[PDB]
RNA sequence: UAAAUCGAGAG
DNA sequence: ATACGCTCTCTGCTTATCGGTAG
DNA sequence: CTACCGATAAGCAGATCTCTCGATTGCGTAT
């Protein structure tokens, strides 16, 4: 009964991972979020795959390495959607 | 799970529409004395959370130093993103722009 | 030669995190109760004309009066929301319905049982706003204020 | 003052012929710079009755510019009787534009039928507003509208929404002298101290 | 909220334009100082030269375009000024209202290339012509108001602060309670009334010796007539506008809050009023653009 | 605020709505209804206007959330009023909305042709197609009216579908300041015209004509009282016709929520009483004055109960009907006035204790003293004393505020150098840490702490987080204000922008007051017989930026109001100048030397050549001598920067050529090739004066240079006028 | 120039009134409350006296403490506050100005016209 | 715990469960 | 611990 | 002794009663 | 002939810098 649902999450980013985005947003979010029943899942999520960071500029391709991250006005943290599908088991 | 897909390509379909291309824009090339301000500031924020450091500490403390060691060598890794009156943005990395 | 009497240890003051006049939370008014300094129109008018944004956001609300408040996501206030008793979240009230009618259930200390309207998230504010909030659901007017990330 | 009265009326055709001239109808200086002989020899008010139509540039700018009567009353004042008489004139010749002249006023039954007949727009005037041409006074500018291509040219250089730009009324008396209507963009030519010439522009409402 | 845009026009926190060219060039007061020095300018040639450094000021910018139009509407109108001003017809826009000053080399003003043109035909004298003015236009690139200047507050105060020292119920007979404007405009027009309003704004300030540059009389009087008619500095006035917390800011703070509610006005938060009371970053110089960082990884 | 803590959602706008009855009873966390504050004993009264669930009161655990008095944010209650009566904001538009009608059609007083031709005009500015609706206009029995109005319509819908089909438009309208123009003026024409029908035009019959004496009553005429419930289902059924045509006069921009706009908007059924936490006693000493909104509430709560009792006397039922009838309606009126009261302070009948509208309207009201000018936390204030040896950028902080006044530095791998040391120093050793504010948000203080567990502390500054969640963020010292920080200094009142500038703090050992270079004397209209001034110290390095920057008194030479320079040196500088460069003035080389030396100390970077550089003497036999004027080109050629040429310029003083003598020719100034070959400085050079010296060497080597030229010029001449004086007398 | 001796005795002489005035309503009250009166006993006298305010003299200081002019009848002055200014006595030449300056009111303090 | 530092601010689903 | 009103002052 | 009843300005807008004009 | 729209004549509402101190803060009556 293992579900693989591909959620749209809204994570924020220090600046400590502004070098591995993708890592930083797996040892931020993601990491906290294994093994935790979500409700707004609705199961208990076993992993995550395909993590990936939407773009601030509509006008790169798809595989851009660089992708820039609106920075938050008063706080040095970036603020940035991600698109990631989680094996989540659901009783 | 479908009204927010609605939702997510109305959003970014807007978004598309109001970016202008890049080698379309009409902005002063210069990097005006707010932009240098706030690029110095926000550098000078990241540097104290543990941003990434390029340029070189010659025993510099004061983080706005840091920025502004940065800024002199063009390192600064952050893009202006320049607001025109309808809504339309034109997005300016900092290597773009000639300072003074 | 005369000596006047305005001397200087009448004279000088300087602020810190203190007391706060509670109603509206910015810092209270005095000199012996080591109150903070006004920065009026005239001054916020000329911080403006420098320019300078993140100087008069810092003067006027990251110092004085800058507070994290939730705001339900749905319904649009602030002062609707309140903490959950655990049998440990936050839960709002106006687009929350009763548990009779219906998990996503949450009780208060009376015990009223309620479900739904966890569609909140923090909002950096100044208190004021949610003074004003009070004293305008005192009149009968609402403003709702829409969250930018729905 | 009949004398009097004949030289104001000639001052007034004057400043009338110009101001068809300047919206782009067929108008020559020697008509313009009509003397006093001139008039006398040529009307010493029905006999000042006219037609004026587009050149052909200004038919390549405004496609859509007819043509134009303009009339004097004999009566200083108008009533539905003349007003109905020029309504139905209008149609007679099926006129885009017309524009009228009344001594000493008109009343509010023949203002009655001024939108009457859209979209063949009559106009009105009197005759000691006419006297002297406003535009030629220092302080005002000079005035020009744009063909809906400058227009949308206009809007899309400032990405502007048409109705966030400068409004000039539409009872402006430089909009009644030009004949603007409601959505046509004005450019203006301002002599400043500091800039000298520049361009600004007002769209009518 | 009266600022500077990125076309170089000066618009409310809204979007109503308010002028398209800051004083008709754009050209910042606080650098407005030793642009028509010229002499000065000649004789620290080098200097200058240094402080500007065209070397990397050209791998970015057009020249050859603006410069040739510029002589074009040069040439066209040293062809005319014969006849009055109503019957110049244009043909040929302003250099600034066809080219950007800050992209394209030599979009100057009128007036200014017309005195530098003067300089240059009374004064013929290592530096030649062709460079000299090169270095000028340089300089007057660079001497242009940047995007994002508080020009209504900076305007107020400079209109405000000096008049201190006819007189000030003069000023109050023209900015905030309505020769005589009413006569010029119900006569003229609107255009006749800014320009009265601007002569009569300055001979008051005129008469006591203050130098009040016009970059912010044209300002104060293209806001009050952006309506076609004299509005005044007054609640009257204040009415007509989008954003319902300044007004409720400003005074009369019931008749406002009704007016608001009724309409179920929704106000989009860009007055420095209204994004103060809500707790957002200001719509002028700093904060109006945004910050986005790159990053490596994809 | 803190910068550590991230805020993601950000308030898009707002709008201004009527709450419902029906919306507020299910917020609600109680309903209150003795108009009793608090019984004896100190606690307070369950369902009064405190409670437990109306937030936590006075150490009492709030029974609503749970949580205590500072975690407790406050709970909204109502007020059940037995009756529905007018809301003195809207009364106005009851009062407009209850006139031009017909009692009998339910419809207006107008013809509903004009009615339906406003709805469709008002619906096009909805949108802004402005100009559109002034040819709607243009179109021109009774079953044809209904054609009209068909066409009328099919027209306002095609025109709004081409509009939005076009990219004109979006789905949520256009509004702006002409197109609220409009529609403002079309209103007003709109109800100007609809009380101009005295007869229906739906069925023609007469109606009363209803006189308002004053608030609280409407008086019917053929005088006559009309009950509140009547003029609530009058405009209840008005409104339920027309709908449609109000649905377009209450709204600017799309109803996407297609709610209907009912009159119960109108009508008070129910007052909202905010959270205790907003209407606390006034606590001074012992004396405990409760709050005038809570009086107010407490007498309408008053004025309901003796209402309900009427309305149950009535109800458990001729002339004992008849006095119970009157005070019935007494009981109405005066219920009527109290809710009139707790809301406004001015229309009531009877100095007035301020209503909530009174917290508003004017200077010291909520939005000119608590949200346009605050109060501002980490500020300091004195009154400013003159101290050269302060570089015209800099302000001389006093101990005291350099201790008090403190900085959050976030520790990192560079920091923890001078942090550590700072927080060994402690909260009085200058420079040094007040607090610890650490990765959980824990601000550990250091003012009542030893120094051997300071030293402790400091030596787990940088350490590791051993918390999951808090890898991100690091711990911070709160830091004294040291000598590189930055000052926002603004004097009161501030006529112009100039007047709050941004200077670099220098933490003088001395005394207590603000020391101030003089050259800024024109820029604050300061002077120092008493002047006080503020220095705001920012919090965040995005804020240190603009006063550093934008706002820095070097950015700040030129005033915007002619471009004009409101710098330069004022009254002993000024006569020294005249002194100085003199023909008179000649300097052996020992004196020479130490006047450059005296205000070019290469030791911090006042010239930049990293070793002083002399000048030939200008007189050599019989022994060496100089001039004044060398003196100024050698500071000159210290200052300013090398691989560039010196200044050219030609200008005047106010000194005439007959002040000098025969032939003279001081009066013209020459500089050539950045030396000072002719002419006296004077005011006009540096000053307030334009085109001088020191604006030259503005507009040359930059702003920053000619702040350099201001200090060194300043120095300069006081080191000279503290070697020779100068002196008014009698005589003179 | 009145001197605030004269003010005295006018505050001092409505204050008395306002005692007459009270002691008469006391007498009204008592003639519609049932009677049992007797006007020539000096016990109804005591009576009426006794629940009366004859605390004329705090009335005087309560106008000094404040300043605040209480007169039932509306006098012929144009102001109703700030009549008592505390002698800071700091130094003699405050103190000996004290008793020497006129003050045109404060009603004219707040005006537009400055003749 | 559980701040915008440690936890998303909205989470949603893409599409429905698969 | 407040907040108002009157008075006294500093710039 | 105390708790409960209480006759000094300036800009607009809005309301109003007397005029006609036109079917 | 009456109804509808202007038009002053009168009546009415809201307005005309920060900071430090001090003092004072209700009669009146029926119990
Ligand atoms: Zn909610
Ligand atoms: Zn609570
Ligand atoms: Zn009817």
């Amino acid at each position: 009964c293992i579900v693989r649902v591909p959620i749209a999450l809204y994570v924020s980013l220090a600046p400590m991972y502004l070098e591995n985005p993708l890592q930083g947003v797996m040892k931020q979010h993601l990491n906290p979020l294994v093994m935790k029943y979500n409700n707004k899942v609705g199961g208990v999520v076993l992993g995550y795959e395909g993590l990936k960071i939407l773009d601030a500029d509509p006008l790169s391709k798809e595989d851009t390495s660089e992708k820039l991250i609106k920075i938050t006005p008063d706080t040095p943290f970036g603020f940035t959607w991600c698109h990631v599908n989680l094996y989540v088991w659901q009783p | 799970p479908e009204d927010f897909q609605q939702h997510e390509q109305i959003r970014r379909k807007t978004l598309k529409e109001k970016a202008i291309p890049k080698d379309q824009r009409a902005t002063t090339p210069y990097m005006t004395k707010y932009e240098r301000a706030r690029i110095l500031g926000t550098r000078a924020l990241q540097i104290s959370m543990n941003a990434p450091v390029f340029v070189d500490l010659e025993g510099e403390t004061d983080p706005l130093r840091i920025a502004m060691k940065e800024l002199a060598e063009k390192k600064i890794p952050l893009v202006i993103r320049r607001y025109l009156p309808d809504g339309s943005f034109e997005d300016w990395s900092v290597e773009e722009l000639i300072v003074d | 030669y005369q000596r006047l009497r305005h001397m200087v240890n009448d004279k000088f003051q300087v602020r810190s995190t203190g007391p706060v006049n509670s109603l509206t939370m910015q810092p209270v008014k005095g000199r012996k109760r080591h109150g903070g300094i006004r920065v009026g129109e005239m001054e916020r008018d000329a911080l403006i004309g420098h320019g300078t944004s993140f100087l008069l956001q810092d003067r006027l609300l990251n110092s004085s009066d800058y507070t994290q408040a939730s705001v339900c996501r749905e319904c649009g206030s602030i002062l609707t929301t309140q903490q959950s008793v655990p049998r440990s979240t936050v839960c709002c009230r106006r687009c929350s319905m009763r548990f009779e009618d219906a998990s996503q259930i949450w009780e208060d200390g009376q015990g009223n049982k309620f479900v739904g309207g966890n569609e909140t998230t923090t909002v950096a504010i100044p208190f004021v706003l949610k003074y004003l909030d009070s004293e305008l659901s005192a009149m009968g007017i609402r403003l709702r204020y829409n969250v930018e990330p729905k | 003052e009949n004398e009097r009265n004949i030289s104001r009326l000639w001052r007034a055709f004057r400043t009338v012929k110009e101001m068809v001239k300047d919206r782009g109808y067929f108008i020559t200086q020697e008509e313009v710079e009509l003397p006093l002989e001139d008039f006398k020899a040529k009307y010493c008010r029905k006999m000042m009755s006219f037609q004026a139509n587009p050149t052909e540039e200004s038919i390549s700018k405004f496609p859509d510019m007819g043509s134009l009567w303009v009339e004097f009353c004999d009566e200083p004042s108008v009533g539905v009787k003349t007003m109905k008489t020029f309504v139905i004139h209008i149609q007679e010749k099926n006129f885009q534009t017309g524009i009228f002249v009344y001594q000493n006023n008109i009343t509010p039954s023949a203002m009655k039928l001024v939108p009457s007949i859209p979209p063949a727009t009559i106009e009105t005037f009197n005759e000691a507003a006419l006297v002297v041409n406003i535009t030629h006074h220092e302080l005002v500018p000079k005035h020009i509208r744009l063909s809906s291509d400058e227009k949308r040219e206009l809007l899309k250089r400032y990405r502007l929404k048409e109705s966030q730009l400068p409004r000039i009324q539409r009872a402006d008396p430089v909009a009644l002298y030009l004949g603007l209507k409601r959505g046509e963009v004005v450019k203006i030519i301002r002599k400043s101290e500091t800039s000298g010439r520049y361009a600004s522009y007002r769209i009518c409402m | 909220g009266v600022h500077v845009s990125y076309d170089n026009s000066i618009r409310d926190a809204d979007g109503t334009l308010v002028q398209f060219m800051y004083g008709g060039d754009a050209i910042d007061i606080t650098k407005e100082s030793h642009m028509t020095q010229f002499e000065f300018c000649l004789d620290n040639y080098y200097a200058l030269l240094k402080k500007y450094n065209p070397s990397a000021l050209i791998e970015h910018l057009d020249v050859e375009s603006a410069l040739k139009y510029s002589k074009k509407t040069l040439k066209y109108r040293k062809k005319h000024s014969k006849e009055p001003h109503y019957k110049q017809s244009v043909k040929y826009d302003p250099v600034l209202a066809k080219y950007n000053p800050a992209k394209y080399l030599g979009s100057v003003s009128e007036n200014f290339q017309d005195k530098l043109e003067s300089f240059l035909d009374k004064n013929s004298k290592g530096v030649n012509e062709k460079k000299f003015r090169a270095l000028m236009q340089l300089k007057y690139m660079r001497s242009l108001i940047n995007p994002g200047e508080a020009v209504g507050i900076i305007a107020s105060q400079s209109v405000g602060e000096p008049s201190t020292q006819l007189g000030i119920p003069r000023l109050r007979e023209i900015v905030m309670t309505a020769n005589d404007v009413a006569a010029v405009l119900k006569t003229y027009g609107v255009e006749a009334a800014r320009n009265t309003i601007v002569n009569e704004i300055n001979n008051v300030f005129s008469r006591y010796a203050i130098s009040v540059s016009f970059r912010h009389l044209d300002l104060i009087a293209d806001m009050m007539t952006r309506q076609g008619t004299y509005l005044a500095f007054n609640r009257q006035g204040m009415e007509t506008s989008t954003s319902s917390f300044m007004k409720m800011s400003y005074e009369t703070t019931c008749q406002f809050l009704t007016k608001a509610v009724l309409d179920n006005e929704r106000e989009q938060l860009d007055s420095p009023s209204a994004r103060i009371v809500v707790g957002k970053l200001n719509n002028v110089g700093t904060g109006s653009f945004d910050v986005l960082a790159k990053v490596p990884n994809a | 605020m803190d910068i550590s803590k991230p805020v993601g959602s950000e308030i898009t706008s707002v709008d201004f709505g009527i709450l419902t009855a029906k919306e507020i009873r299910n917020l609600s966390a109680k309903q209150i209804t003795n108009p009793t504050v608090l019984d004896n004993l100190g606690h307070p009264v369950s369902g009064g206007l405190y409670d437990l669930a109306l937030g936590a009161f006075l150490r009492n655990l709030c029974s609503t959330c749970g949580l205590d008095e500072k975690f407790c944010p406050g709970h909204q209650g109502h007020i059940e009023l037995p009756v529905p009566c007018y809301n003195p904001l809207f009364f106005n538009q009851l009062y407009i909305y209850l006139r031009a009608s017909c009692l009998f059609c339910h419809h207006f007083r107008l013809k509903s042709v004009e009615v339906h031709r406003y709805a469709c005009k008002l619906r096009l500015l909805q949108y802004g197609l402005i100009d559109e609706s002034y040819k709607l206009d243009e179109i021109t029995s009774s079953t044809l009216l209904n054609e009209l109005k068909s066409k009328r319509s099919e027209y306002v819908d095609m025109a709004i579908a081409k509009a939005l089909s076009d990219g004109r438009t979006t789905e949520r309208g256009s509004f702006t300041a002409t197109v609220n123009d409009e529609r403002k003026k079309l209103v007003h024409e709109f109800h100007k015209k609809l009380l101009s029908r005295g007869k229906c035009d739906n069925c023609g019959m007469f109606s009363p004509k209803f006189r308002k004496d004053g608030f609280t009553k409407i008086f019917e005429t053929a005088s006559t009282y009309i009950l509140s419930t009547e003029v609530k289902n009058i405009l209840d059924t008005v409104f339920r016709k027309e709908q449609c045509v109000l649905q377009y006069v209450f709204h600017s921009r799309p109803n996407l929520s297609r709610k209907l706009v009912k009159a119960d908007s109108f009508f008070m059924d129910v007052l909202v009483v905010p959270p205790t936490r907003f209407r606390l006693p006034s606590k001074l000493g012992e004396e405990v004055h409760e709050n005038s909104q809570n009086q107010l509430l407490s007498k309408v709560l008053t004025t309901s109960l003796l209402i309900r009792d009427l309305n149950d006397d009535l109800s458990k039922l001729l002339e004992d009907r008849r006095v119970i009838f009157s005070r019935l309606m007494n009981a109405f009126v005066t219920i009527q006035n109290d809710v009139n009261a707790f809301i406004d302070s001015t229309k009531a009948q009877g100095v007035p204790i301020p209503g909530v509208k009174q917290a508003l309207e004017k200077k010291e009201g909520l939005f000119r003293k608590h949200m346009m000018g605050k109060r501002v936390n980490y500020a300091a204030r004195s009154v400013i004393s003159p101290d050269p040896n302060i570089e015209t950028n800099e302000i001389g902080v006093p101990p005291v505020f350099a201790v008090k006044l403190t900085y959050p530095e976030p520790v990192t791998a560079y920091n923890i150098a001078e942090l550590r040391q700072a927080v060994i120093n402690g909260p009085d050793k200058w420079p040094g840490a007040t607090q610890i504010q650490n990765e959980d948000g824990s601000l550990v203080s250091l003012i009542g702490m030893s120094v051997e567990q300071r030293k402790a502390l400091a030596n787990q500054l940088l350490t590791p987080s051993s918390n999951v969640s808090t890898h991100t963020l690091n711990k911070k010292v709160y830091r004294h204000i040291k000598n590189r920080d930055v000052v926002l200094m603004n004097r009161q009142p501030t006529l112009h922008k100039a007047s709050m500038m941004g200077h670099k703090v220098r933490v003088l050992p001395n005394e207590k007051t603000l020391r101030l270079h003089y050259a800024n004397t024109g820029a604050y209209n300061a002077d120092f017989d008493g002047d006080e001034m503020n220095m705001h110290f920012p919090q965040n390095e995005n804020a240190r930026a603009e006063a550093l920057n934008l706002a820095n008194t070097d950015s700040q030479y030129l005033t915007p109001t002619s471009g004009s320079p409101v710098r330069g040196l004022i009254q002993d500088h000024i006569s020294a100048g005249v002194w100085l460069t003199s023909k008179d003035s000649f300097f052996t080389r020992e004196q020479y030397q130490q006047y450059i030396y005296g205000c070019i100390r290469p030791e911090d970077g006042h010239t930049t050549r990293s070793k002083i550089v002399t000048l030939p003497p200008t007189i050599f036999k019989p022994y060496p001598l100089w001039t004044g004027k060398q003196i100024i080109t050698t500071v000159l050629l210290n200052v300013t920067p090398p691989d560039m040429p010196g200044i050219n310029l030609i200008s005047k003083n106010k000194i005439k050529n007959e002040y000098w003598g025969k032939g003279s020719l001081e009066n013209e100034v020459l500089f050539k090739d950045g030396a000072l070959l002719c002419g006296i400085l004077d005011k006009s050079q540096y000053g307030a004066s334009k085109y001088g010296i020191v604006h030259s060497l503005h507009e040359v080597y930059g702003p920053e240079v000619a702040a350099k030229v201001l200090s060194v010029l300043g120095r300069l001449f006081t080191n000279y006028i503290t070697a020779t004086a100068f002196t008014c007398g009698m005589d003179d | 120039v009145l001197l605030g001796g004269f003010l005295y005795g006018m505050i001092l002489k409505e204050k008395i009134d306002e005692y007459l005035q009270n002691i008469i309503a006391q007498v009204r009250m008592d003639i519609n409350r049932g009677m049992a009166i007797n006007f020539k006993d000096k016990r109804y006298m005591s009576r009426v006296l006794m629940r009366v305010n004859e605390n004329i003299g705090s009335k005087m200081q309560y106008f000094l403490s404040t300043g605040n002019l209480v007169s039932q009848s509306g006098l012929d002055l144009q102001q109703v506050s700030g009549y008592t200014v505390v002698a800071e006595k700091i130094n003699f030449y405050r103190f000996i100005s004290h008793f020497r300056m006129v003050h045109r009111g404060s009603f004219f303090a707040q005006l537009k016209t400055t003749t | 715990t559980a701040t915008t530092l440690n936890t998303p601010v909205v989470i949603h689903a893409t599409q429905l469960p698969q």
